[PDB]
């Protein structure tokens, strides 16, 4: 069995990031977790 | 450098009868694009009667290239193919093919749990099709979900291959003002390079195996910030070998990003990650797809 993978749902058209500001979405994976602002060259921070 | 912009006009099969409106008969909405509406055509004249056709309908639509019909060349086994293309009182005509499968985003949705294996075919597919473009001089510029559609057998089809389209009047929008998918260069405005392209692959890849946007912000201002400045941390339920690829592909400099090196695209095939693709066999449409459409 490979890693547990989180269950994914899209909602297409997906509607305009402008719009809906505060309006909370269904319960999923939350998103990256933003380490810093430092703007490094890799994106990612290394494990 | 040289960049050549080749305006859509007209367009069919070498040797074959140009379209008109006359010979078309419209059956329904197909989808709502940023571009306005996109039609479901039946064609009721010539070799193809009966034959169902999707149509867009813009003002003007061109081909930029850098460094045969380009028309014609841009066929490919995972990009829709343009059919026919008229003009009239005004308007560009597009008639493509009708793509039966839907689009991988409402696949993916409709099974909600999926392995790291099954979206690793539909962006191999997706590799092969910007590739093809790439190949050919063609940025695809403006990849987005809407453009990743699925045929009837279940494969990947990209709605679009690189066109710059202007809507009509009815769909113009006030403000020209999707930054979500784009390159740090491109926020930059320092131009728009191959290697952007992988970048959006990328985001792809990181939305379809978390279903969440890399970068993500309450406004545009926000996310481009975000996609110039944010350091994140890696998802822990990727497999190394996802991980790996995004950290190749998610570097902000172009010259660092994975595909901008000598060989290109075949860095991105020989990864870690597309280790269980036989290309070749993919190309040839003999790798099932994980999910068939018509259940
Ligand atoms: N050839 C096609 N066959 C079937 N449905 C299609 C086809 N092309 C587009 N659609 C549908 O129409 C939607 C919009 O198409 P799209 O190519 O995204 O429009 P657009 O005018 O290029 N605007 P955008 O993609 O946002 O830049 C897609 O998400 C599909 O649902």
């Amino acid at each position: 069995a490979p890693r547990r993978r989180p269950p994914v749902k899209f909602i297409f058209p997906p509607p305009p990031l402008s719009s809906l500001p505060g309006f909370g979405r269904p319960r999923g994976y939350a998103g990256p977790t933003v380490i810093d602002m430092s703007a490094p060259d890799d994106v990612f921070a290394e494990d | 450098v040289s960049i050549k912009e080749i305006a859509i006009t007209h367009h069919v099969k070498e040797g074959h009868e140009k379209a008109d409106p006359s010979q078309f008969e419209l059956l329904k909405v197909l989808g709502q694009g940023s571009f306005g509406k996109v039609f479901l055509v039946k064609k009721i004249s010539g070799s193809d009667a009966r034959q169902l056709y999707a149509m867009k309908v813009l003002k003007k639509a061109t081909l930029k290239v850098r460094d045969r019909d380009i028309l014609v060349e841009v066929n490919h086994p995972f990009i829709v193919k343009l059919h026919y293309a008229f003009q009239t009182e005004g308007k560009l005509y597009l008639i493509l093919d009708f793509l039966r499968g839907g689009d991988l985003f409402t696949r993916l949705s409709k099974e909600v749990m999926f392995t790291e294996e099954d979206v690793k075919f539909y962006l191999a597919e997706l590799a092969l099709a910007l590739d093809h473009l790439h190949s050919l001089g063609i940025i695809y510029r403006d990849l987005k979900p809407e453009n990743i559609l699925l045929d009837e057998e279940g494969h990947i089809k990209l709605t679009d291959f690189g066109l710059s389209k202007e809507s009509i009047d009815h769909e113009k929008k006030a403000y020209s003002f999707t930054v979500e998918y784009m390159a740090p260069e491109v926020v930059n405005r320092r131009g728009h390079t191959q290697s952007a392209d992988w970048w959006s692959f990328g985001v792809l890849m990181f939305e379809m195996l978390t279903g969440t946007l890399p970068f993500q912000g309450k406004d545009r201002k926000e996310t481009m910030t975000m996609i110039l400045k944010a350091k994140l941390g890696m998802p822990q339920f990727l497999s190394p070998e996802a991980q790996s690829l995004l950290r190749m592909l998610f570097k902000r400099n172009p010259a660092n990003r994975l595909g901008a090196g000598p060989d290109g695209v075949e860095e991105i095939k020989r990864h870690s990650f597309f280790s269980t693709i036989d290309w070749n066999k993919l190309y040839r449409r003999e790798i099932h797809p994980p999910f068939k459409p018509a259940t």
